[PDB]
């Protein structure tokens, strides 16, 4: 029996909160990126360094602890450029056509080939948490579904469940009618396509910077990359 | 090995 | 409009309606088949369910109230997973195959595979949910107006309302069947989270088209080609 | 293309 069905909608609200990762700076220098090795060297620092946290928040995550090491390893394979995009997107909520990689690390559309595609999307799904006056605790049970879903393929369907409760639990308690409830839970799950579609089209980009070997790519970010493959 | 193998036991 | 007025059971209805038709392949059991021609089978297949789909796609309401240029994108974007949802429902009451057609039924074994254990893990996620026939036409609908969604901001906003009313749809569904409150909620979400599965799925697809594409064997008509393209 | 004229007629 795992903890995380015994979790009251609270104390599941409280505990995402608490494992959030902290938020990480790029490299100092002012100096704009406006080129592919500089930008992407920076993107793949980055996600290097937040991949160690994002390691950590999984385990802290209910009912991560409870799957095989084999099974965490997996979850993780499939949805870690889906969690750090969907986090990017909320960091730049409040920076309407940006995106906020870092606080001081600020990127427009005008800064690298094939790229914009991707920036235009990412662009639209802050746009969109925007507009829907996405909430921090509404942002974190999105997180954990994204860890939990992505790879899915009994027990984590049981705890998809509880953050299903625990969604519309956050929604009831702002005041949102019946009918409000459940199409705002249609709105922000269906937004996780579109998430999944950017994490793809993204691992096709990391893949192009692989085999061009021009950006240095830690070990790590190369395995997250082969499990794709 | 992989280092998500030893990462997630640390 | 005209799909902002409808009932839930009025849309249901008209859904039901306009399900495209069940077509064959043209497997043959005494023709000796190679890997391109296993292929060949269901890029055929899929060419024909094509010109059935883009007229089902005028039938889901809301639809038709969008510009010409809108209703392609939707399509290009949506088309793969469209076939794939509607292999997974067929396939529901045939566990550890995929029934691509009437007479093309295949296993793992025969059956890229990666892609193949995706659908089957699909199309046996819906069996254990018994899922309905009503909810089914309501997710097809919605992966057409969604998948493309988010790539005039009045069109949106309408293809966002029309979403809504699918979402009061499949709950009056639900409801309907004797699901308390709880159980409605957790098993929309169950459902929309399939729809991230099912565009990965549709994601992977799109790029062995491309390989096939450039492989030069596996025969691609110019619509499948030309939606490929679209893709890229 | 195509799937303009299928979807105009
Ligand atoms: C507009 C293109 C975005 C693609 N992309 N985004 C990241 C990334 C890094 C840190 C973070 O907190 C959030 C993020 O979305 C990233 C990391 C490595 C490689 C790529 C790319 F898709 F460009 F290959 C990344
Ligand atoms: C074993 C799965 C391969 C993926 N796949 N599936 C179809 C397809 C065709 C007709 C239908 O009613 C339902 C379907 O899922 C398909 C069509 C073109 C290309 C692919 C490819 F394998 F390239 F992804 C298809």
């Amino acid at each position: 029996n795992s903890l995380a069905l015994s979790l009251t909608a609270d104390q599941m609200v409280s505990a995402l909160l608490d494992a959030e990762p902290p938020i990480l700076y790029s490299e100092y220098d002012p100096t704009r990126p406006f080129s592919e090795a500089s930008m992407m060297g920076l993107l793949t620092n980055l996600a290097d360094r937040e991949l160690v946290h994002m390691i950590n928040w999984a385990k802290r995550v209910p009912g991560f602890v409870d799957l095989t090491l084999h099974d965490q390893v997996h979850l993780l394979e499939c949805a870690w450029l889906e969690i750090l995009m969907i986090g990017l997107v909320w960091r730049s909520m409040e920076h309407p056509g940006k995106l906020l990689f870092a606080p001081n690390l600020l990127l427009d559309r005008n800064q690298v080939e094939g790229m914009v595609e991707i920036f235009d999307m990412l662009l639209a799904t802050s746009s969109r948490f925007r507009m829907m006056n996405l909430q921090g605790e509404e942002f974190v049970c999105l997180k954990s579904i994204i860890l939990l879903n992505s790879g899915v393929y009994d027990h984590i369907h049981r705890v998809l469940d509880k953050i299903t409760d625990t969604l519309i639990h956050l929604m009831a308690k702002a005041g949102l009618t019946l009918q409000q409830q459940h199409q705002r839970l249609a709105q922000l799950l269906l937004i996780l396509s579109h998430i999944r579609h950017m994490s793809n089209k993204g691992m096709e980009h990391l893949y192009s910077m692989k085999c061009k070997n021009v950006v240095p790519l830690s070990d790590l970010l190369l395995e997250m990359l082969d499990a794709h493959r | 090995h992989k280092i998500l193998h030893r990462l997630l036991q640390d």
